[PDB]
Protein backbone atom coordinates (compact mmCIF):
# COMPACT_ATOMS: atom_id res chain seq x y z
CA UNK A 1 0.00 0.00 0.00
CA UNK A 2 3.04 2.21 0.75
CA UNK A 3 4.33 1.60 -2.53
CA UNK A 4 0.95 1.58 -4.12
CA UNK A 5 0.33 5.78 -3.79
CA UNK A 6 3.77 6.23 -4.23
CA UNK A 7 2.56 4.95 -8.03
CA UNK A 8 0.92 6.92 -10.89
CA UNK A 9 -1.32 3.46 -12.42
CA UNK A 10 -3.28 2.79 -9.28
CA UNK A 11 -5.54 4.88 -7.20
CA UNK A 12 -7.61 3.47 -4.00
CA UNK A 13 -5.25 0.73 -2.90
CA UNK A 14 -7.46 -0.34 0.18
CA UNK A 15 -6.97 -3.91 2.33
CA UNK A 16 -10.58 -5.75 2.32
CA UNK A 17 -10.85 -7.36 6.12
CA UNK A 18 -10.11 -5.69 9.39
CA UNK A 19 -6.30 -5.00 11.26
CA UNK A 20 -5.14 -5.66 14.29
CA UNK A 21 -6.98 -5.05 17.31
CA UNK A 22 -5.95 -4.91 21.12
CA UNK A 23 -5.95 -8.19 22.59
CA UNK A 24 -5.66 -8.95 26.14
CA UNK A 25 -3.69 -11.93 26.47
CA UNK A 26 -4.26 -14.08 30.08
CA UNK A 27 -1.50 -16.09 31.12
CA UNK A 28 -1.94 -18.61 33.73
CA UNK A 29 0.94 -19.59 36.23
CA UNK A 30 1.25 -23.60 35.51
CA UNK A 31 2.79 -23.17 39.02
CA UNK A 32 1.59 -21.11 41.29
CA UNK A 33 -2.04 -23.05 39.76
CA UNK A 34 -0.36 -26.49 41.27
CA UNK A 35 1.08 -25.25 44.47
CA UNK A 36 -2.69 -24.15 45.15
CA UNK A 37 -3.68 -27.26 44.53
CA UNK A 38 -5.61 -26.25 41.04
CA UNK A 39 -5.63 -28.59 38.06
CA UNK A 40 -5.27 -26.86 34.98
CA UNK A 41 -8.27 -28.85 33.47
CA UNK A 42 -10.41 -26.79 35.29
CA UNK A 43 -8.92 -23.52 35.44
CA UNK A 44 -9.33 -23.87 31.56
CA UNK A 45 -12.83 -25.65 31.52
CA UNK A 46 -13.57 -22.58 33.52
CA UNK A 47 -12.29 -19.60 31.82
CA UNK A 48 -14.08 -21.35 29.14
CA UNK A 49 -17.88 -21.70 30.12
CA UNK A 50 -17.55 -18.45 32.24
CA UNK B 1 3.89 -34.06 38.88
CA UNK B 2 4.79 -31.78 41.46
CA UNK B 3 7.21 -34.22 44.25
CA UNK B 4 5.66 -32.61 47.79
CA UNK B 5 8.96 -31.00 48.49
CA UNK B 6 8.47 -27.76 46.77
CA UNK B 7 9.58 -29.19 43.48
CA UNK B 8 8.42 -30.16 40.12
CA UNK B 9 8.76 -32.88 37.38
CA UNK B 10 8.36 -31.47 33.31
CA UNK B 11 8.48 -33.56 30.41
CA UNK B 12 11.96 -33.09 29.60
CA UNK B 13 12.92 -35.54 33.04
CA UNK B 14 10.93 -38.06 31.68
CA UNK B 15 11.15 -37.98 27.73
CA UNK B 16 13.19 -36.33 24.90
CA UNK B 17 11.65 -33.98 22.92
CA UNK B 18 12.26 -32.81 19.22
CA UNK B 19 10.66 -32.46 15.51
CA UNK B 20 10.44 -35.82 13.43
CA UNK B 21 8.69 -38.01 11.61
CA UNK B 22 4.96 -38.32 11.60
CA UNK B 23 5.41 -41.98 9.92
CA UNK B 24 8.84 -43.07 10.19
CA UNK B 25 7.87 -45.80 7.94
CA UNK B 26 8.42 -44.99 3.98
CA UNK B 27 11.29 -43.37 3.05
CA UNK B 28 13.07 -42.94 -0.40
CA UNK B 29 16.07 -41.68 -1.80
CA UNK B 30 17.62 -40.73 -5.48
CA UNK B 31 20.98 -41.41 -7.34
CA UNK B 32 22.21 -42.38 -3.65
CA UNK B 33 21.52 -38.69 -2.31
CA UNK B 34 18.98 -38.43 0.16
CA UNK B 35 15.54 -37.55 -1.47
CA UNK B 36 12.12 -37.39 -0.20
CA UNK B 37 8.79 -37.40 -3.15
CA UNK B 38 5.46 -37.24 -3.99
CA UNK B 39 3.77 -39.80 -6.04
CA UNK B 40 0.97 -38.36 -8.18
CA UNK B 41 -1.58 -40.46 -9.41
CA UNK B 42 -4.33 -39.53 -12.21
CA UNK B 43 -7.89 -38.55 -10.98
CA UNK B 44 -10.30 -41.06 -12.95
CA UNK B 45 -11.50 -39.21 -16.27
CA UNK B 46 -8.63 -36.73 -16.69
CA UNK B 47 -5.81 -36.54 -19.05
CA UNK B 48 -2.38 -37.22 -18.83
CA UNK B 49 -0.38 -34.66 -21.06
CA UNK B 50 -3.13 -31.84 -19.54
Amino acid sequence: LMLAAQNPALQRVRPNGMSDEPQYKLEIDDEKASALGVSLADINSTVSIA
Amino acid sequence: KVNPDGSQVRLKDVADVGLGGQDYSINAQFNGSPASGIAIKLATGANALD
